[PDB]
């Protein structure tokens, strides 16, 4: 098996704890769900070959520009992440985290993940969000704005039901290998 | 770690790991505190154990077997010494407050309720400022060491054979020497998310939000400071590229 490395990057609000969390203990936790992660080496099995991914969070280094960075050596795979209830999430990916990635990872593929897309047709959601004149990000807005930054690609997930998870990181294991 | 830390600490929540007979007795918001303060004990444990591997499985290993020269794995492992110092005191701390909390009778049923003065005096005082100067230290030869375990792992045989060796148990699966640095950086930054988590379900003792809110302000400053004393450092860097 080939050791690749993965690294989450987002906005406080984009799940991205929730995510690697779900996907490390298959299963969305019943009695209590952890406030950080630490790390966690993944056994995947992907399109016939064997690889440890490495999977990391750079949760609570959100306001630190000069410890952030060291999150990002030798990093195979990028997932960027947004929430689906968080039209303002999805804005900062092409002008915060878009040209900081690309700085310090380049030419590491970068998998856009909307997370949370169990809320788009949650009816608290759309409540509140269209009390500030905004609706769930489409699927569309989505796919824009990661063709627009360059992504490998674009997918969504619910860290919630589980639904996604597993197709996240599987390709996200097939684009470290490339 | 060590087996009664271990045991203590095995269940996922504080829910988990308390007789049920007890947790009954207990208010809904009290288990969400108990269960967010145990995650902090439980991360600190952890982060312990991830410096002994530091010190004992990797730097002295490699003093021990491969005789390498003193400099060369002191740039592999900055300031692991004063980390451990800090931390193992912190922890031993956090234990002791747990200890004093246990119900006569039991190893296992506690309630913590006044942990804001413990974080207080751990992030603040000299203790403060001795964490500033260790992870500003540490943080700014972080780069450095991963350059130097990549160059030693690449071209020293007897190098790879130890890094191989003493990897190789599936307890050690998440901690290589990259690992560890990373997991050492990454600590500091998890403090405020608990701390913030603790504070939202300590709302019922006045004095425990008031000492929380200090607390959270105290682990922020802190890094704060530590981000403004970073300057990634590189070997063989010349004068100029630094002065420009
Ligand atoms: N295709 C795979 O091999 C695969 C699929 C789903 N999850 C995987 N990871 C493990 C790590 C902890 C939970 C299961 C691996």
């Amino acid at each position: 098996a080939i050791r690749k490395k993965l690294v989450i990057v987002g906005d406080g609000a984009c799940g991205k704890t929730c995510l690697l969390i779900v996907f490390s203990k298959d299963q969305f936790p019943e009695v209590y769900v952890p406030t950080v992660f630490e790390n966690y080496v993944a056994d995947i099995e992907v399109d016939g070959k064997q690889v440890e991914l490495a999977l990391w969070d750079t949760a609570g280094q959100e306001d630190y520009d000069r410890l952030r960075p060291l999150s990002y050596p030798d990093t195979d795979v990028i997932l960027m992440c947004f929430s689906i209830d968080s039209p303002d999430s999805l804005e900062n990916i092409p002008e915060k985290w878009t040209p900081e990635v690309k700085h310090f990872c380049p030419n590491v593929p970068i998998i856009l993940v909307g997370n949370k897309k169990d809320l788009r047709n949650d009816e608290h959601t759309r409540r509140e969000l269209a009390k500030m004149k905004q609706e769930p990000v489409k699927p569309e807005e989505g796919r824009d704005m990661a063709n627009r930054i360059g992504a490998f690609g674009y997918m969504e997930c619910s860290a919630k039901t589980k639904d996604g998870v597993r197709e996240v990181f599987e390709m996200a294991t097939r684009a470290a290998l490339q | 770690s060590m087996e009664m830390d271990e045991k203590d600490f095995a269940a996922d929540s504080w829910s988990l790991a308390v007789d049920s007979s007890f947790l009954q007795q207990h208010k809904k918001e009290v288990m969400k505190q108990q269960d967010v303060i145990y995650e902090l004990i439980q991360t600190e444990l952890h982060h312990v154990r991830t410096l002994k591997i530091m010190t004992r499985l990797f730097r002295t290993g490699m003093l021990e077997e491969l005789h390498l020269e003193p400099g060369v794995v002191q740039g592999l492992f900055p300031c692991v010494d004063e980390l451990s110092d800090i931390h193992t005191r912190f922890l031993s701390q956090l234990l002791e407050r747990r200890r004093q909390a246990l119900c006569p009778g039991s190893t296992r049923n506690f309630v913590i309720h006044r942990l804001g003065d413990l974080l207080i005096s751990q992030f603040s005082g000299p203790s403060a400022e001795q964490m500033c100067k260790t992870y500003s230290e540490f943080c700014s030869r972080h780069s450095k060491a991963l350059k130097l375990y990549k160059e030693l792992y690449a071209r020293d045989k007897r190098f790879q054979q130890f890094i191989r060796k003493v990897t190789r148990p599936a307890v050690l699966k998440r901690h290589g020497v990259q690992e560890c640095i990373l997991l050492v950086t990454q600590r500091i930054t998890k403090y405020p998310l608990l701390i913030s988590r603790i504070l939202q379900h300590s709302h019922g003792i006045e004095e425990e939000r008031q000492d929380l809110t200090t607390a959270l302000g105290l682990v922020k400053e802190l890094l704060s400071n530590v981000d403004e004393g970073i300057y990634q450092l590189e070997k063989g860097a010349r004068l100029q590229e630094i002065y420009n």
